[PDB]
């Protein structure tokens, strides 16, 4: 499988609304589909989990949706915090499979 | 049992006014509200059903609206035989309540 | 205007097969000997707990039936609706007019199937219980002009419908006939190839109860006891002590 | 939950290194510890599982006989160990906690928390 | 025509009783379920008692519930309410009706009878 | 995602399809899972005419309310279940769900109440109780209750005061056609040989053969004076067979 | 079991102003919120209690028609709003902490908990 | 309803035994008679609901009593801490009414 | 003759060691008759078998193809094939470490 993510990267002001993008090479059941945060410097950390539910102390700013080949994060309302590097993620076929990332 | 309140309890209004009687019901009733209008030494007449369902042989002048708790009874145009007491009547469980009453005079 | 509906109403009250036997069973009936009224035509009627119809109108005057509520646009109502091919029976947020409807929202339930309809009477049973909408019938051969039919004869399950809703009342869409059934017992008489070829209703007269308690659809000269009579109380009378004061339960609760 | 990873390493071809870690706040056993590696300016690979209770692994097949992982209950701790090193092997390395596959659900699927990396250059 | 008659109505002591009857014409009576319906002098409308087709169930308001009794005969066509216990709070113009109902009687016409007068004192 | 409050409880109805109970019960993941008028271990083997599946969210400490015979706020007036019940009550903790910290006031259940639901019952209402003998009139006050409160659910409440989701199966055996089977795969048909059988849960001894009764298309099953069953329709072929004792 | 209050404010004749008092330490909805005013150097005065679960509410024959008392459950905070502002408004606002009314040992009666309170100057 | 303290003010050394005074136009019930402390700058606190019941937290050196239209407050022995001003307050009528407090 | 039986599990467990209980231990590790007659003693064991960071020495079976009949004992750590594919003795998806 391949997970291909867009835009490679976003620009935009603080406190506007992003979405990015996650495509894949074929189905993936939205059970197996999760994003992740990557800040400058830190081990990556999980925001979405089973496409649409977020991960334990993620603020309700983060929103994700999708079915079948593809998939969205959305971020409501940026922080100077939330300008970070950003994957999905995939499980399927006894193995996990990353995106190439997209730089917010 | 279903408490059911009426604003205002009496109003003045000339012909060719526009009349509205407000509805209020303590519970949620979804729209099944049914409205009366009762004049002196005789049985009520029924004018809505269903909120606003209006009967057959009742003047376009009547209407009525409304869902939850909150209905409204309007007369947009009242005429000299109009003179009555208005009541509204829940019947969404048992038992049945009727309203306080709004009279209406000129 | 009323007609007597003699032993007219009789359905299958199962799926379990019997034959050679006289079986007692509980359920909603149509009394014998009821009066069923003869309408003509277009009233909005009460569904109570259950309706039996019947006509012997043609095919392309009596349409279906609507069943619900408020049969309005406010909740959800069950239209049955036939034409010269087909059966299309929905349950929808239908806004009827005055072909049937102008508008059918919130559509929960579809079904199609073949139709449902010396001239030959109709006759069927509407039941709503559970959820299930249950539609019995039969079609027979009819020589009689102002009433209904005499013999007997068993109306068989035609569709079973999980609907999931409410309906108190019900209106013909287009002479008929309308009956109410009522929780009744009745003994069924099963022929050898399982078919009920008769019944007695058990609360139709003394000669019934006595056939019923029997099993037996033929009673030989004699005294039988049936059942028993009781007086019931008219009334109910509480006579307490006039002692007034509380008991001291608070004074041991909040020591 | 916390996890806690070793110190940077600095190796050369053909060699081995080994990297550490150490788990708290939770069931050691009921979890799995996944590997997961970041070379410089890139995204993110897995590398394989391990399975405490059972001592049981699983590894992608680009790392097949070159990697090996393992376990120690007494101390929480888990260990990766990469083989016949080379300069493409620089990269980030996590260890990531994951449940384990008879998880109702499909915890397995995603990874709920990371230790801070810890970076090898070769 | 449809009509609904009420009668038995008159004058009685508190603690006593007294029976209303409707006669009902005109239309399917053993079809519809029926309402009482009460209204004291000066005072707005007041539901009594409900009783269902078959005469199988019966409803009644928490003032009336244990005093009062609904019942029908189908084959007089006619509705009774026996009450019992009366008190000075009961006096009332008692109707017969037949209430436009969605949900629970499925009537879809709305009927009343000319009402009867029962007096406590 | 989103679980109903126990006195809104949501009902689902499960029909036509197959049902499969041992990926359930043999799950890790469930604290609680108990059945009444059967046992588990043969779910797989029957077949029901329905199945409900109802599903609500309570404190810890209440989960053995959701039981026959049970009394208690829960099993008093928000569920309750009948003495007859036959059915699986299955319950998990979902502290990482429900809990937020300062405390998740969405989840209800109801305090007051005039009398004890019947089994099944649902009641919504937000009524005031009248705990006095003054009528309250819709106001909140002295002898005036506000019929339901919240749990305020919160991640570092003791077990008893944490939120457990939880599902109630239960199992609707009419005398009617069953729609909801367990996985188990048919086998040919047999006759004139004296063999065990399963006819769509119906199950015996005896010998199978070809029938003369005239079935209508409705009916499935035929029986004797004793409540046995003495002919079946087979349900792919819809086949008339009698039954006989070997 | 904690209270506490927004910061002082000075306001003009006619005006409205609100208060907010935020709970913590207890379930929020288990409690009535009451506000008690304090003018300088006089006594307690009991304005009105409101019940968050119900959003229902109770005033002081004074402050009837005067006062608006509402509630947030997602951030268990209480507020108080009070119109038409004159100059015999100035005091220290206080939020107090009871029981509801069906409280069997008459927790009603008394409050248990205050918050510091907030003064107000028109 | 109308609730007297008395005496508006009271004067004794520290480590002395102090006693306050409430008296009520009506009837009250033990359950419905509370007593408060409040220090200088500071929000009230509870020191005895009931009556006779002490709250959490507060020194056996207080105690309560009283019945019908009379009630004391009894301060055994006084800290520099407890010359503070004291309130009676009463419960009925779906309202709650307090003392004219008293300093000591 | 008399059997003394011992073992450790958790406090929410105790209740499992009794006629006619069903759960993880009853059906799985230790299941008692029906007619059983004897005495079932327990007592707390925090200050000898817990440590910090865990003590990972104490286990139970957590699947298993059928419940244990009364006084039986299974000791071994084979693959449970949750699915319907076979394991060949490797955990994995729908192939689990039964312990
Ligand atoms: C302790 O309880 C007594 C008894 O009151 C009863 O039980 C209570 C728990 C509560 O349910 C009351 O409503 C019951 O009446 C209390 O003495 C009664 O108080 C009420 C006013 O609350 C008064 O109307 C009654 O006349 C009193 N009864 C008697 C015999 O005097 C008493 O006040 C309680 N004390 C405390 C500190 O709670
Ligand atoms: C049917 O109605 C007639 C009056 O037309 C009445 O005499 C007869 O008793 C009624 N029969 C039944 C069963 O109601
Ligand atoms: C009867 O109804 C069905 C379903 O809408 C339709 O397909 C069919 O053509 C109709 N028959 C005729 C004669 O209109
Ligand atoms: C009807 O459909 C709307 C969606 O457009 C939905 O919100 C509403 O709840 C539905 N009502 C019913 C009775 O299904
Ligand atoms: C029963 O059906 C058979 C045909 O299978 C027929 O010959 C027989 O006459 C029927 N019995 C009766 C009483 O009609
Ligand atoms: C349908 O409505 C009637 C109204 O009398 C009610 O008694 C009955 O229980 C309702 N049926 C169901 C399944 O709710
Ligand atoms: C499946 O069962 C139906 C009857 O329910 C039958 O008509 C059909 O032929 C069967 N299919 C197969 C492959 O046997």
């Amino acid at each position: 499988i391949v997970m291909m993510q867009s835009p490679g990267t976003l620009s935009l002001s603080p406190g506007e609304r992003a979405t990015l993008s996650c495509r894949a090479s074929q189905s993936v059941s939205s059970s197996y589909l999760a994003w992740y945060q990557q800040k400058p410097g830190q081990a990556p950390r999980l925001l979405i989990y089973g496409a649409s539910s977020r991960a334990t102390g993620i603020p309700d700013r983060f929103s994700g949706s999708g079915s079948g080949t593809d998939f969205t994060l959305t971020i409501s309302r940026l922080e100077p915090e939330d300008f970070a590097v950003y994957y999905c993620q995939q499980y399927g076929s006894s193995a996990w499979t990353f995106g190439q990332g997209t730089k917010v | 049992v279903i408490w059911m309140t009426q604003s205002p309890s009496s109003l003045s209004a000339s012909v060719g006014d526009r009349v509205t009687i407000t509805c209020q019901a303590s519970q949620d009733i979804r729209f099944y509200l049914n409205w009366y209008q009762q004049k002196p030494g005789k049985a009520p007449k029924l004018l809505i059903s269903d909120a606003s369902n209006m009967e057959t042989g009742v003047p376009s002048r009547f209407s009525g609206s409304g869902s939850g708790t909150d209905f409204t009874f309007t007369i947009s145009s009242l005429q000299p035989e109009d003179i009555a007491t208005y009541y509204c009547q829940q019947y969404d469980n048992l038992p049945f309540t009727f309203g306080p009453g709004t009279k209406v005079d000129f | 205007a009323y007609t007597n509906s003699f032993t007219r109403g009789v359905y299958y009250p199962d799926k379990v097969f019997r034959s050679s036997v006289l079986h007692s069973t509980q359920d909603l009936f149509l009394p014998f000997f009821s009066n069923v009224t003869w309408f003509h035509a277009n009233p909005v009627l009460p569904f109570n707990d259950g309706v039996y119809f019947a006509s012997t109108e043609k095919s392309n005057i009596i349409r279906g039936w609507i069943f619900g509520t408020t049969l309005d646009s406010k909740t959800q109502s069950l239209l049955i609706v036939n034409n010269a091919t087909n059966v299309v029976i929905k349950v929808c947020e239908f806004q009827f007019c005055n072909r049937v409807y102008s508008s059918a929202n919130n559509c929960t339930f579809e079904y199609v199937s073949q139709p449902f309809l010396f001239k030959n009477l109709r006759e069927f049973v509407f039941k709503n219980i559970d959820g299930y909408f249950k539609i019995y019938s039969k079609h027979t051969p009819i020589n009689l002009v102002r009433d209904l039919p005499q013999g007997f004869s068993a109306l068989e399950p035609l569709v079973d419908l999980p609907i999931g809703i409410n309906i108190t009342r019900f209106q013909t869409l287009l002479a008929y006939y309308v009956g109410y059934l009522q929780p009744r017992t009745f003994l069924l008489k099963y022929n050898e190839n399982g078919t009920i070829t008769d019944a007695v209703d058990c609360a139709l007269d003394p000669l019934s109860e006595t056939k019923c308690t029997l099993k037996s659809f033929t009673v030989e000269k004699g005294i039988y006891q049936t059942s028993n009579f009781r007086v019931q109380p008219t009334e109910s009378i509480v006579r307490f002590p006039n002692i007034t004061n509380l008991c001291p339960f608070g004074e041991v609760f909040n020591a | 939950v916390q996890l806690v990873q070793s110190g940077a390493e600095v190796k050369k071809p053909g060699a081995s290194v080994k990297v550490s870690c150490k788990a708290s706040g939770y069931t050691f056993t009921g979890y799995y510890m996944h590997w997961v590696r970041q070379a410089p300016g890139q995204g993110l690979e897995w590398m394989g599982w391990i399975n405490p209770i059972s001592s049981g692994t699983s590894y992608a097949q680009t790392f097949q006989g070159r990697v090996t992982m393992t376990s120690d209950t007494s101390i929480t701790t888990a260990y990766m160990e990469l083989s016949r090193l080379r300069s493409d092997d620089t990269a980030v390395y996590y260890c990531a906690r994951a449940a384990p596959f008879y998880d109702f659900w499909s915890g397995y699927s995603y990874f709920d928390y990371w230790g801070q990396g810890t970076l090898v250059t070769v | 025509e449809v009509q609904l008659v009420e009668s038995g109505g008159g004058v009685v002591q508190p603690g006593g009783s007294l029976r209303l009857s409707c006669a009902a014409s005109g239309f399917t009576f053993n079809s519809y379920g029926m309402h009482w319906v009460r209204q004291a002098p000066g005072k707005g409308l007041e539901w009594v008692a409900f009783i269902r087709y078959d005469g199988g169930n019966k409803y009644y308001a928490d003032s009336v519930k244990g005093r009062f009794t609904i019942s029908r005969d189908n084959s007089k066509n006619t509705l009774y309410l026996q009450m019992k216990s009366l008190r000075a709070e009961d006096t009332a113009v008692y109707y017969c009706a037949n209430l436009k109902d969605s949900r629970y009687s499925g009537s879809y016409y709305d009927y009343w009878g000319q009402g009867t007068l029962v007096t406590v004192s | 995602t989103r679980f109903a409050s126990v006195y809104a409880w949501n009902r689902k109805r499960i029909s036509n399809c197959v049902a499969d109970y041992s990926v359930l019960y043999n799950s890790a993941s469930f604290s609680t899972f108990k059945c009444y008028g059967v046992s588990p271990t043969k779910l797989n083997d029957l077949c029901f005419t329905n199945v409900y599946a109802d599903s609500f969210v309570i404190r810890g400490d209440e989960v053995r309310q959701i039981a026959p015979g049970q009394t208690g706020k829960i099993a008093d007036y928000n569920y309750k279940l009948p003495d007859d019940f036959t059915g699986c009550v299955i319950a998990w903790n979902s502290n990482n769900l429900d809990s937020k910290v300062g405390g998740n006031y969405n989840y209800r259940y109801r305090l007051f109440r005039k009398s004890n639901l019947k089994p099944f019952e649902r009641d919504i209402s937000t009524e005031i109780y009248q705990a006095g003998s003054t009528p309250c009139n819709g106001v909140e006050g002295f002898n005036c209750y506000f019929p339901l409160q919240s749990y305020g659910f919160q991640p570092t409440n003791g077990v008893g005061y944490q939120p457990y989701r939880v599902v109630v199966l239960s199992f609707e055996l009419l005398h009617a056609p069953a729609t909801v089977c367990g996985p188990k795969k048919s086998t040919n048909l047999v006759k004139n040989k004296c063999v065990n059988f399963n006819f769509n849960g119906l199950t015996g001894t005896g010998v199978l053969t070809e029938s003369n009764k005239k079935f209508l298309p409705f009916q499935q099953f035929g029986r004797d004076i004793a409540d046995t069953t003495d002919a079946v329709r087979d349900p792919q072929t819809l086949e008339i067979l009698d039954i006989t004792p070997c």
